[PDB]
Order: C-alpha cells, then structure tokens, then sequence
C-alpha cells in the first residue's frame, strides 16, 4: 500500500532501499545493511546499546522509524575502527576491561565519540559517570568504564 | 626464558570481536526463508481455557502456520530436566507449560499459541487476532499461603513443591541449654537477572532430515540432550553452533518452552525458524528468583558463641520447575550457616508454587537471601546480648584449628556428598586483614552528622562438580596458532582469556596465538557447561592436562625427531633446546611435521571411563566480608553510598584484571537486589514491573565511585591449581552489609526484615523527630 | 539366522534425498549479504598481458569489489598438488591459475580477473565492462610438437613435463629372440565426465575471531596457502551431483572465494557456468601411444615397449602427475609380460588442465593394447580371440610380480596379480558369444569385437580411511566415514557393512560424511577405493562397539556369561529368557562416568587401513555394432561387460555402476572429444556440440557378468568397482568395427566418426 | 529497469511478486521460492533436470523468462509427494535405481509426470526410451531409469 526510498549515508556508505514506514531505524541498520553492530536490548530508549550517531548527535536507534533518517549521516559502533587499529576508546575499554559481555559496548562508544572527537572537554571520574550516565551495563559496573573513559582523554590531551 | 602468564593482567581476547562488531549474537542471525515466531503469551493469573479462534489469525497472509497446544502436547513430551533427580518424588509437575497445554494456565506470560510469518513486524501483527476466552481462578501468591493449599494449582495435586530437610545431632540439647534464643522471619525480593540481551534463538533445519542446527543460546550448549530426547530424534543430528551470549547470570540457564517448539515446528517443516524475545516478555517469562522466607532462630551463651541455628525457609519457585529443580533449594537449605561455628541445625525448606514466572537460578542463587537472614539475625542478637557486631562475628567464625572442619549443619548434601569439605584455611585473617585493610574503623569514628556503617560475611557453593568430568582440548598447528576446544561457555566473564593463559603457562605459547573454541558440539560432542562459579579448575584443568598431554606427545615426538633422548637444556620457546646452544626444533614445525605420516599431531585426553577430568565429592568454598557506609537525605527518602569495598580470599586469581569485573559488576548487581529491583504484581495477579521504566536497574551516577578489592591467595585448595570460584563472590553478602549500614544510621533497632529499601519506607524518621 | 545385508539387493539410503528434493547442492545453498562471484576467463589460448582496472566494472552500482592478480598472487602462491611421492623433479611450473595470471596466459578458460556483485546477474554485467589488453603468443596444441621445441609455456628452462619410464628383463634379447614384431601408433580422445551438476562453491566467513564455512577433506591445501590453520576448516557436507573424478580437489575458484571471504567477511557464492566447465575443469584422455609388441611363433608375449605422451592441457591439477605415473604402470594389464621398456611423457599445451577422469590412464592404455593385439591377431592371422586365451594369465604361477620396473603404482611395494583366474572368467564370461557370431547371412550387421580391463582400482589411497559407529537412545545408528557420497551409494554400502556386523535393519542406520568439524580427518573417494579401505572403518568401528556391549553389557545384568546367542538385534541371555536391548545399553551410559559409541579408526599406529592394497579387478567387453554404409550410423545390437570383482556388497547399485561406466566409455568411443580451432580456441563448449549419450542411442541391452572368483586378502574380500564398466569400451567397438567392414583392424584415432566410416565404397573402388 | 508485478501459482500455492523481467523462470523458481528441486545443468534446453510443468506441458524452465509464466500453474518436483507418501513414478525409481546423483531426477519425472496421469499409454521399454530420450543422465546408463518407468505403469493399470 505505501513504500518509502530511504537515502541515507551509513558510515560513509550511501544506500538507496525502499522500507515500509513501520520498520525502526535500528531493525534497519541491521537488514539489510548487516550492520550487527547496533544491538537492542530494552524497546523504549532504556538500554542504551541502541545508540547510533545520528547527523553527529547520539540517539536512539530504537525510537526512530527508519524512514525519519531521510537525507542524513548515521554512523555506528562499525565507523570506529580505520584500517585494524582500533580507534583509541575501543583500546583504552579493552586496557581497562570496560566490558565483559559485549551488548552495552555499541551504546557507550557511541555515546562517547562526538564528545571524544571535539577538543573539549576534559572527562573526569565525576564529569565522565554522567557522561555515560545514558547507558545502562549489568556487568562492570562503571567503575572500569568511568576508568576508562578517562584514560582515552588522556592519552587524547595531556599525552606525555 | 620461563615466561610466566598465570596471575599476570592481560587483556581479554574476546574483547575485539565485541568492540568492532564482528561478533555475531543470536538476534544477530539470519537465514533465507526464515520463519518468524511470534508468542501469544497468557493475560491471566491462573484460568483454564476454550482457544478455538485463530481463524482470522490464519487467513491474515504472509502467515503460514498458528502453534496451538494439540500440536505439542504430542510429541511433545513435557520439558524434563536432567539429574540431580533421586527422585524425589515427583517432577512432574513443573517443568513449566511445559510447552503450551489445551488446558490450564499458571502465570502472566505463560506461551499458549506460536504463530509463525514471514517477517516478525507481521508475525505479531496476526499474534493480536487471536482470541482466546478464560475462566478465571483464584490467584495464589503468599509463599506461605500456597502449602496452606487451598486454591491447588495442579488438579492432580499434586503437593506444591518438594521438602527439604537437614538436621545435625543434638540441636534440642543446644537450644534448651541456651540464654539467648532469638527468633525472627525474613523476607527477599524477587528479581533476577534481567541481562542486556534478552532470550533469541534460530533453528535450521537439514530437511534430508539427517540433522538439525540451532544458533540458540540453550545456557548448557551442550543440553540438546533434553530436545533431543523431547523431540526423539537424538542425539547428534541436533548439532549446537555457537554463538556468543549478551550476559545471562544463569536466569537464561537451561531450556524454555520457546526452544522445543522452534525445535519442533523447524523439523517438521524443513523451514528455518528465527525467535526474538520482547523485553516485557522477558519480564514475564524468563526465568525468576530470590523470592524466600527465612523464619530463622539462634542460640547463645553468655559468650555469644553459636550453639544452634535454625528454622524454616519458603522458596517461591513461581508456577513452575524450569531446569529449575531443587538444585537451588537443595543448595539454600545446605548453606545459611555460611562460614561459621554452628554445632547444630534444623533446615526444612519448602519449595513451593505460585502463579508467577518459573523460578531458576540468577547469580548465586539461594545464597544471597541467605546469607542475608544468617547476618540480619546475628546483627539483630548483638542488640540483647549488647556488644558489637564486629566482635561477635571475630570470635565465632570458623575456628581453624577445626580444619577441615566437616560441619556443623546437616547431614550434609551440598548437593551431595560428604562435604563441607573445607580444608581450605584461615577463615578469620581475612575478615581481620579485610578491616586492616585498611578503614573500617577509621569511619566508624564519624562525627556522623551525616550517616553510619555496615558488615556482613559470605561463603560460596561455588564449584560445583559437576561431577566427575569436564571437556578440554589443545592442538597445535602448521600456522602458528594454538586451538583450545572447551566444555566452557563464554557468556562474558572471560574463559575463553583465562583458558588460554593456563595453556599459555604449560606450552610456553603468547595468550595471543591461542584461540578458544567452546559451545559447537560438532567439534565438542560432550561437554557440561558454565554455572556456579566453576569453569576455571574444571575446564581449566581439562586445558592444562591436554597442554600437558602434548607436551610429552611433543617432547617425546621430538626426541625421535632428531636423536638426542628426552634430556637437553631446559625446554621451552616454546620450541626445543637440547644441549646449551647448537640447534632447535620448534613447537610447529614438529606438528606441520606429523602430517599424514602414519599419524596425528594433537592431544584431547579428558577423559575416558572413571573420567577426566576428575572433579568428584568436595569443592572449595571461598567466604568474603563486604563493607559499606552509607548517607541517607531524611526529608526525602534519598541516600548515597559513600563507600564500598568487597574483599573475597580465593587462592589462585587466574586474571586480576578480570576478576576486579566479576567482583565490581557483581557488588552492583547486589546493590541492585538491595535498593532497586522488585518483581510486583497486582493483588489481582497482572505483572506490574514490566518495562525498564518500572524496573529499576542501576545506573552510572548512582553507583560507589569504587569497590575496593580485597582479595588474597593465602591457602591453595589442593585441585591443582589451587584456585577457587569467583564469579558470585561480589552479590552475596552485598544485601545485608546495606541493610545493616541503614538501620545503623537512623538509628532503630536494627530492625529491617523487607528487601529492597524503598525510599518510602526509609522515612519512618519524620517519625524519630515527630 | 539372522539373515544377511551384505550382498543383497538394498534400495539405497540416498534415495529419497533426491526423489523429494529435500536434498541441497553447493548450488541451492544461499546466505545473506552474499557477494556472487563471476569469473572474467582468459580469451586467447596463450599471450602475455597489460590488464586495464575497470573502473567501468567497479562502477556499475551494485558492484562491491573486483579481484585481480594484484591481489591474489600476494598470496596465496600457486596451488599445491598432492601427498607426496612424485617430489622427484620439482614443479612448479604449475599448478594451475595460480591462483590469477597477470603474466601469461595458458588457455583459453584460464581464471584472469573475479568480480564481486550482489546478484549473479550483475555480476556476468560487470565482467564483461572488464578489458584486458593481450600479446598472442605462439599456440602449442599437439603433443609431440610439445616436447622438441621450439614454443615453450614456461619459458624459464621447466619446462614441459616430467618424464616417467618404466622397465626390466631384457626387453631387447626378447625383441632379437622372436620371429614377428609389431609396431603402430594409436591417438586417444580428449574428454572429461562433463557431470550435471556444473561446480559451486558457497564460503561463510565467521569474520570474528574465527573460521571460514565452506560448502562444494583437502581444506588442507586452501588452509595451508591462507595461512588459516589449524582448521579453522569447515568444510560442510552438500551432496555432489557426479564427480567422475572430473570435480577432483582444489580450483583457481575455490582459493579465490576462500581468500575474499576471508579479507571482507562476507558472505560468498560461486557457481558455474557450463560454458565454463567445458574450458575450465579438468579434462583428460588424450594420450599418444607408440607400441612395439614381440613374439613367438608360438604367439605368447615376449615384451611390450614404446613411448606414450599425455596431453596434460596447461597445467599439473590432481592427478600430479599421478595419472600419468599410472598409465606408464599399466599399458600391459591382465597378461603374460615377461618385459618392457614403458617410458611416458607428461606434457603441456594451450587446453584446459587434466584431472582424474574415471579409471584416468585405463581407457587410454586399455585402448592401444587390445588395438595392437587385434593387429598381430591380423599380422599372425591367428584368431583373435583364442591369442587372449593363449596368452593372458599364468593360471598356476600367482602371485605373479609382473616383469619391468613393477609395481611401483604409483610406488612403494609389492603388489602382484593375486586376485583369482583371468581366463575360466573370459571363458565362463562367454554367456551368448559365439552365437552372436553366426553372421552376416550375407547382410549389413558386420560387428564383433573384444576389450580386457584390469584396474588399479585400490590405490592405497591409502594408506588409510576413517570411519565411526554411534549407537544412542532413539533406535538408530549414525554412522561417520571419510568417504564421500557422489552418487555412487557409499551411504547404503555402508549401511549394508555396519547393519550385517551390528545386527539391525539398514533402514535405522543413518550416514554422516564430509562434514569436517566432525569428521577431523579422512580420505576421499578415489580409484575406485572406499568400499574395502571405508567399509573395513565401518566394520572395525561396528567390531568395537559389540565388544563394548557384549563385555560391557555383561556387567549390566548377570553374567559373564559368556554366552550362548550373540544378537538378535540385543541378547537373549544363557536361554531365551530375556534380555537387554542395544539401544538400551546405549541410554544408559551416557553421564554415568563414560560415553555410549566407538571410532576405533584409528590411533597414531593408523587405523582402518588395508596398507598398499594391490586388489586387481578384471573382464571383457563384448559389442555387436550395426553400421549403415552410407549414412555411417550405427546401431549398437548387443553389449556386454564382464567383471570379476570380490564379493559384491550390492547387486542393485553395482549393476548401476558397471552399466553407467559402459554408457560413458561408449560416449567417449563414438560421440564425445573436445575440438580446437588453429589458434586454440575451443569449439565444443555448449551441449549441441558436445554430445552426451541419450536414451535412444545407448543399448536397450547391458548385461551384468559378474563373478565371485578367489577373493583378496582384505576382509571380507572385495574389490574396486565403480570404474570397470568403462575400461574396455574403447577397444571392443573399434575392433568390432574393423571386423564390420572388414579390411582389418587399421583404425587408430578415436572417436569414429560417421565420415570416418566413409570407408563405404572406398571398400567398392 | 522496472520492475514487472508477477502472479503465479506454484504447487497450488499462489504467488505475488515483483521481478525483473530478465530473470529466467528457473533461478525465479529457486529464488526466492526455495524450491531447490528444480536442477539447472545444461544452460540451453538440454540436460533435461531443467524440466518443469508449465500449465500442464512439460518445458524447460530454462528457455523461459519467469515474467512469462504470469497468471499460470506451474508444478515441480516438490508436487510429488503428498502426505509423506512417494508419488509411484518416484517409489518405482527407487524400486528400480534409476538415479545415482540426483541431477537428472526432477527432470525425467516431471516429463514422466502428465504422461503418467492420463490414461494412455503403455510404456514399453522401446516407446520408454522415445519417452525420456528428451533429458540426459550421466550415470545409470536409462537402462535402470527406462526399466523403473515401465515398472511404474504396470502397478498403474494391469495392477495384479
Ligand atoms: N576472568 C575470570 C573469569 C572467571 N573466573 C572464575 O573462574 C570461573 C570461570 O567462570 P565460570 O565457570 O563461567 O563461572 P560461572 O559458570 O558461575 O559463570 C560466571 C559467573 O559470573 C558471571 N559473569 C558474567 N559476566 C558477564 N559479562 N556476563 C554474564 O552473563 C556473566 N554471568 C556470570 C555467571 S552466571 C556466573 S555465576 C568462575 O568460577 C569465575 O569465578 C576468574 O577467576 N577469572
Ligand atoms: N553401490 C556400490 C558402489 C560402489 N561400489 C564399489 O566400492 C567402492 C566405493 O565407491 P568409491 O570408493 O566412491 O569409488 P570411487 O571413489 O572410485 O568412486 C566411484 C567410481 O564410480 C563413480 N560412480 C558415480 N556415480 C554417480 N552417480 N555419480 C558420480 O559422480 C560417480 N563418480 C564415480 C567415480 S569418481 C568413481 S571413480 C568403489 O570402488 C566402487 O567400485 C560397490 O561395490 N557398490
Ligand atoms: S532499545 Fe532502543 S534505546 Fe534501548
Ligand atoms: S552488559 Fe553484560 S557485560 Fe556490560
Ligand atoms: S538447463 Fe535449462 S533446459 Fe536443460
Ligand atoms: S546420477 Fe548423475 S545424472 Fe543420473
Ligand atoms: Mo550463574
Ligand atoms: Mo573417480
């Protein structure tokens, strides 16, 4: 009865698709552009693994219909990695087990990335916890996470 | 060169796969042709049923098939669980619906009809359409009103539940003989789990009808034993994939109804069938916990030392047995003395049914709603006889002395026998080194125009063999690389890196070139799994004897390789130095080197007949102290923990780094069971928590900007290594140590008997100053 | 009691797979974000290159990615052959693409350039926009002209072969103590099996951390050139739809969809187009055979001798060269030969690379040798029949290790013709014969011909091959072997095996095979190999697990005993008084300490293996052909194929095997050869052009000869089959189109071709 | 390029798709309609595996563009069997061992197919031969294919 032609830039990649209205953004960014990365834990903006990068603001993958993402860049937990080294919050989560299972790891780096990729600002144990504060984790909890969210702004700035 | 790995921080080597993305986890999988499952799940309590309306279900398209229970009550045999059995007597039943049954129903979000679409946006959309008429039944829900059974959930009645009982010696002596006799009930919440990914599994069928592959998430991968028997069409032929898991803290352990009717409408179909569960289905249908009444009673002397200790325990399994089996109860009523002098005991559980979501086993089940009534009673008696609770403890702990104390309680099946086997140490210079390490004291002194302290101590039923075996294998190869097959299970917590240290030790090989595979039962066609803080001296055992079978499969293949006997320099590179220093033959290349030569170059010794490996009658048991302090905002019902700090002894940390995770994100899971989370349901029976708006999960700010670890490897068990269970140790004493610190800093009574501590009832201090 | 499975006629297992079509092919199998692949193939027979990059492929939306030699030389190098003997000159040279040229090209068919799309549509799109720039080169297409000079493939100093002779006695005294010598030389056809499956390949990659799914046990190659080890395999089990040992092991194809698969973590699809089968893969059969041949007056065999060239097409596949190591073996076959001086050459021109078609070197040899028999059957004018029946076997001196350089097929040791009587089977075998030889009354019906075939069939193979038995709860037995099912029935001759040994009907055994995560090691199925080597597993496995019982299931109830009746299906104890079921036993044993099965082949002293089984089959083809002078048709009247094999496990589907083989080698006598152009490009390459026997032509009539003589020293003693039925079908109708004119056995170049018999009224003049 | 809207009944099953035109009714029929039954050998009308029923007329899915094929019964292979039962062409191909790979199967059988289901003729081994002369079979030699086809239209009319 109605189809909608998506064109949206994923992770660089443009891509031309037509989507029943219905389908959410996240169900979309993972059939057909298997990108397993986004994964979806709660239904209602709750969980947090949801997060992708929306024309450079995090939001929920989750609570926007695929077809509300028209004309518009998306990047997801995909984007980081650049030629096998691991973009540096990737590396500083593995230097301070910042995770165990996985899931709540796409909603964290995500969250963190735009602020990482601006000069400001620093992230301290304090400023850092209500930085992710948007994510939820049954598994570290934070402690290892506000660590090491905090040693990738360092190696970021105040670097030797 | 005599690298060693064991004990050393090295990062995970899981952690890759779930940063970049190319892990793959069971929602994640697709497959052409696809079937999607979608379940009407029930809307009453407790109600038998007329269904017959799917009609307009059916005739909706891109629908091929509607599930009703005449289908699988066939054949379809009703979900069993597996030994552990006596039997005692009998099982049936729970297990749950089992799977869908024409008749009754036993709890909101029981499965009753699976439809099956093409898409799952579809598949939900004909999931309305069907119709079905109840008739309502009384709804049973107090623990302690269900064996006081009128209202029977089961017509056959079919006794709620099964009776546990444990008794040591002379307790009427102990009692009659004693100053102060203290008697009071507790009660827990009921929560569970509730991990980040929720329950998925995808079944393909081989339609040449040979086989049957399931990228489920089944928590033993290695229980298709159960749909293999179920479905009668065992036992390879059901072959396992693997898959990597989205945390599970044994709420997701075993078989559901989901599994066997995928299973079973794959098969006979020849059609590739995907399931994705709701989170609210999760609410109501994965499995529940923590749930229990503690009548508890003490006897003291003038001293304060233990005599006896005990009374009755009502477990609340919801509506049904889930793999569920009295393993938990059975464990529970074997350990609420935790680490203490109890010279007697009278333990007599009552597992029990009500209509809510089948009970199995979160993290540490049945030892966290115990050790919190063993230290919210002896919180509570140092108020009569009058001194601290710090001083009480001290002294009657477990002296030792005694070891190995065999107890002290029952009579003891833990979960067999004889036990407790603790012949591991020093149960006191922890709790004493715990607290010189280093506050405790220092903040008991307060000028606490804020707020006060807590303690409490935890003994683990933690390796829980499981009984003989467990699966291991090492090979070595022409490229580089080493390959570890498992019995293990890698929900999250780090196997698939400790595993590889060990073997990394033993083989003198960097934990990088080491890959694990676990959980594919085409290569691993026994295994026992993953539960109860175990998989390390188990599976890790199995690893080191494999690593160690090569080593003389090697070093022996190596001396016939060259000419020199088995005796040179000292011989790792891992490769091999005769002599000191002419030449070398490396671990490889004598590996590429047995080709098709008449033989095979690799190692799986675990195990034969009287198995491998060999982890029989006693485990160890690791006890931990946590210390909290807490501030609370009276004119509202706010607090914030100002400190924590667990510290656990367990011999052999095989991964500090690691470990700190298991500890920190446990502690908080318990922080979560003591201020948070709550299953309720309406007084009429519908589920009330059933989004994450309602139930509440910790998050970032609210949490202790640190646990301190306090963990030391005094006394080595003796299964060598002399390592212990770990990955409970945070939860355990997390609820009383909390409950303590608030009555501490109100201050009445000692006298909180309800988790969690909402922060309504923590203002009965308008009442202090009215 | 019981009955028996063995030697009886069993529907077969895979039956009903394939009637229904439940059954999945490489073809069938599809996963999700598939790539298709299509192959840009080589144009010109030989040339050197200045590729473009395409650009205009890469832009064609929908196009993800194009491979060309750029990425797949750096690595893996060039494919790797076999095990393992033949390391005695040292090739490369070939193998084959390998993997992609962006220096010379070899043939026309030769993988260039593999484009990556979403459907297979858009990838044959894309690939044709691809443009590549060549230098033609001087084409090579005949053997001879190979060896002396002056063109050249592998222009380093190679470079056109391995030469491989074979001789002892003295070959000469015997040519100086003899009256009549004979001397011809005989050229052979180029076919392959040309299945009806063309070849697929689908790759899985679990990109994390991990393995790679492959579906169409040499994964130990593609592991060793990726560098993937240890396995880290997976190969996973497809049915095959023909082989003919035609689909062999390793392609260009199969490292290239590994190798991408691999480096994006996509999903990857190949399938081919039969246009590309029939300039891809491997072809054979093209052999020259120069042939001197002494003798008595008495007419006995003194020695044989001469030269043979094998046109290899481009490069060495599998075999490598061990085809050609066989044929240099066994140009003899069944007879008294007291010398010879055998010397092959493996050569190279501008076609398709050889492989291992269906008894590969036997068609080809087995021609030349019943062609210069029926000559000095001319020369002599003795009988050409009774000179077989003076002149094969020594009845009484067996075993007979044969005279030349011998066995050494392919080597190591020894061998001989052990296998009973040649003869009372050529004899015994003459069910109708002289009778179909009371011609013309005076007519147009002309032909009567002979062809002998012994086999290495065996070829140990060797030495080794898996196999395992798991009894467990719900009443059936799942059996795994190395083998491979290709059409054959290896999954009910198996059945059979296990099912007699373990005293349970066959319709409860089921058979698991090729699926390596399970199976870790195996064989496959070769010269005619699996039932003796893979059935001696099975029956070993099925050995161990009714001694696991039959002592083990001693203990589960009373006594020992040991007892009076074995099985029955359980074990009725002391009496008939009852007893405990097999399957029973199985139940219970599972967590109790210890596991319920067996896969007793084998252990690092091997197992099962049957160690250089020797195991000669042998027979005759009998033709009766009519020829039309002018048109030059031919109605084949009569055939009739003899065989002497073991003891037969299945009548049914053997009959299947003799009678398929024949239709094949019947193909190749009259209808089939892969035709080339000056330049080297290939004409016959769709189906019209070349045929492919169909159901009006071949004979209503195949009769099945078989014969249960001595039987080997390998239990239960069998032999090799699935290849005899060809053997002779080359020989018997060029003889019995000789005799069908007549003017006496003068034709030497197969096929025959019905211009070839215009020979009609030159017969007038 | 646009796409054309397709409507067929397959196997009593009615279908609705949108196709391009280009594509031949045999890959269609594979994909995405899983039918798998249907063998491609040849790609020119010959190897016979090919061979389907086309509104009742046996051609070769092969030589036909699905998108011609719209508004028409087709039958496969898959059509045989009905409640777990061998249709008799395909019990006595069994009986007989008239398949060894399994190639040439849907397309000897569905040419057998309407033969069989009317009420004429006979099949004697030399007008069996003229029956299936029209599909190719590397391995059984038809022999055992020509012999099972007889077999099967005994048990149909002089049945005892
Ligand atoms: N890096 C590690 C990991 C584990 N251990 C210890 O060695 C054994 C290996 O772990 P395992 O045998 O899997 O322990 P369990 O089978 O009991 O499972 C681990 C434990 O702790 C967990 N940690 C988890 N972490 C994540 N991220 N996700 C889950 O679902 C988890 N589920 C669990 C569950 S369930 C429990 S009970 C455990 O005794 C553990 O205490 C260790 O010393 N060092
Ligand atoms: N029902 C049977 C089948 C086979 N045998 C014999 O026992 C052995 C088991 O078969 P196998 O080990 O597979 O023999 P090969 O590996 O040589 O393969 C069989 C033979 O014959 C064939 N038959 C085929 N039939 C079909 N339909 N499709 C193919 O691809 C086939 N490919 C082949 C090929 S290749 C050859 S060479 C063979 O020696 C055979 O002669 C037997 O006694 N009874
Ligand atoms: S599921 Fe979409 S935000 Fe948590
Ligand atoms: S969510 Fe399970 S590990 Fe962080
Ligand atoms: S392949 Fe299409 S008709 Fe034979
Ligand atoms: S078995 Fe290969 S075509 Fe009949
Ligand atoms: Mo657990
Ligand atoms: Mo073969």
């Amino acid at each position: 009865m109605n189809a909608f032609r998506l064109t949206v830039e994923v992770n660089g990649v443009t891509h031309a698709t037509d989507v029943e209205p219905r389908r959410l953004l996240a169900d979309f960014l993972r059939d057909d552009l298997h990108l397993r990365g986004t994964r979806v834990g709660c239904e209602h903006g709750v969980c947090g693994s949801c997060t992708v990068i929306l024309d450079g603001q995090p939001v929920r993958s989750c609570t926007v219909l695929a077809v509300q993402a028209n004309n518009s860049r998306i990047e997801t937990v995909e984007s980081l990695q650049k030629d096998g080294q691991l973009h540096p919050l990737q590396r500083s989560f593995s230097k301070c087990h910042a995770l165990q299972c996985g899931f709540c790891t796409s909603g964290f780096l995500m969250t963190l990335k735009p602020l990482y990729d601006d000069e400001d600002v620093t992230l301290d144990a304090t400023s850092a916890r209500e930085a992710i504060s948007g994510n939820l984790c049954r598994c570290t909890g934070y402690q290892q996470i506000v660590e090491a969210t905090v040693d990738a702004f360092h190696c970021r700035d105040h670097n030797d | 060169n005599r690298q060693a790995w064991i004990g050393q921080e090295v990062l995970r080597r899981e952690d890759r796969r779930l940063l970049t993305g190319t892990a793959t986890f069971a929602g994640d999988l697709g497959v052409p042709g696809q079937l999607h499952m979608r379940i009407v799940r029930s809307t009453q309590a407790h109600a038998r049923i007329v269904s017959i309306d799917a009609t307009e279900a059916e005739k909706t398209p891109g629908v091929r098939m509607v599930i009703t229970s005449e289908h699988t009550r066939h054949l379809g045999s009703v979900l069993l669980e597996e030994l552990g059995y006596h039997e005692i007597y009998e099982n049936i039943e729970d297990f749950s619906h089992p799977v869908l049954a024409v008749d009754k129903v036993l709890y909101v979000g029981q499965p009753v009809v699976a439809v099956l679409a093409v898409d799952p946006y579809l598949a939900e959309d004909a999931a309305e359409l069907v119709s079905i008429e109840y008739e309502p039944l009384p709804v049973l829900l107090d623990p302690e009103e269900a064996l006081t059974g009128k209202v029977e959930l089961f017509p056959g009645r079919g006794n709620e539940g099964a009776r546990i009982k444990k008794a040591y010696g002379d307790i009427d002596r102990a009692f009659a003989e004693a100053e102060h006799v203290i008697r009071h009930k507790y009660v827990t919440n009921r929560h569970s789990g509730v991990p980040m990914e929720p329950r998925a599994v995808v079944v393909q069928p081989d339609p040449a009808r040979d086989t049957l592959f399931i990228w489920g998430t089944v928590h033993v991968h290695d229980n298709r034993r159960i749909i293999a028997k179920m479905l009668n069409l065992p036992e390879v032929n059901v072959r396992m994939k693997h898959v990597e898991i989205g945390g599970s803290f044994g709420v997701k352990g075993g078989v559901f109804p989901e599994n066997v009717v995928a299973a079973w409408a794959a098969r006979t179909l020849g059609v590739p069938i995907k399931w994705t569960e709701d989170r609210v289905e999760h609410m109501t249908s994965t499995s529940h916990a923590r749930e229990m009444v503690h009548k508890l009673e003490l006897a003291l002397d003038a001293e304060g030392r233990i005599l006896g200790m005990k009374d009755e325990i009502f477990h609340n399994h919801g509506a049904y047995f889930r793999q569920a089996e009295p393993l938990v109860s059975d464990i529970t009523a074997g350990i609420v003395f935790g680490p203490y002098r109890v010279p007697a005991y009278d333990a007599t559980l009552h597992a029990v049914f009500t209509n809510k979501t089948p009970v199995g086993a979160y993290r540490a089940p049945g030892r966290y709603e115990s050790t919190f009534a063993r230290e919210r009673i002896f919180d509570l008696a140092c108020a009569e006889i009058g001194l601290s609770k710090t001083e009480f403890r001290r002294r009657n702990l477990l002296t030792a002395e005694d070891l190995p104390w065999t107890p002290g309680l029952d009579i003891v099946h833990e979960p067999y026998h004889f036990d407790s086997g603790d012949v591991v140490k020093h149960f006191n210079e922890a709790l004493e080194a715990a607290n010189f390490s280093e506050w405790l004291e220092e903040s008991k002194r307060l000028r606490a125009d804020g707020r006060k302290v807590g303690v409490g101590l935890g003994v683990l039923m933690d390796k829980a063999g499981l009984g003989l075996f467990e699966t291991g294998g090492v090979e070595v190869s022409r490229a580089g690389r080493v390959t570890v097959k498992t019995g293990g299970s890698s929900v999250g917590q780090g196997i698939e890196t400790v595993l590889a240290q060990i073997v990394a030790e033993e083989l003198q090989i960097a934990p990088e070139n080491i890959d694990i595979v676990h959980s594919d039962t085409e290569l691993i066609p026994d295994g026992v799994g993953s539960w109860s803080s175990r998989s390390t001296v188990l599976a890790g055992g199995a690893a080191r004897k494999a690593a160690l079978a090569v080593v003389e499969k090697a070093r022996r293949l190596a001396s016939e390789m060259l000419e020199a006997d088995p005796d040179d320099l000292e011989l790792t590179a891992g490769s091999f130095k005769v002599k000191g220093t002419d030449q070398q033959i490396s671990l490889y290349e004598i590996a590429a080197a047995r080709d098709p030569f008449t033989a095979r170059a690799d190692n799986d010794e675990p195990g034969l007949a009287a198995d491998a490996v060999y982890m029989n009658n006693a485990m160890n048991y690791p006890y931990g102290v946590t210390l909290v302090q807490i501030e609370l905002d009276p004119d509202t019902g706010g607090h914030r923990i100002l400190r924590f700090s667990t510290s656990t002894e367990a011999g052999r940390v095989i991964n500090p780094l690691t470990t700190r995770g298991q500890i920190i994100g446990a502690a908080v899971q318990g922080i979560g069971g003591a201020l948070y989370e709550e299953f309720l349901y309406e007084e009429d029976g519908q589920p009330i928590t059933t989004s994450f708006m309602d139930y509440l999960l910790p998050s970032a700010q609210e949490m202790p900007n640190v646990d301190c670890f306090v963990t030391e490897d005094a006394k080595s068990p003796d299964n060598p290594f002399g390592a212990k269970g770990l990955g409970e140790i945070g939860i355990i004493a997390a609820g009383a140590a909390i409950a303590s610190a608030i009555d501490d800093a109100i201050a009445d009574g000692v006298h909180t008997d309800r988790l969690p501590v909402t922060p309504e009832q923590i203002f009965s201090r308008c009442q202090g100053l009215n």
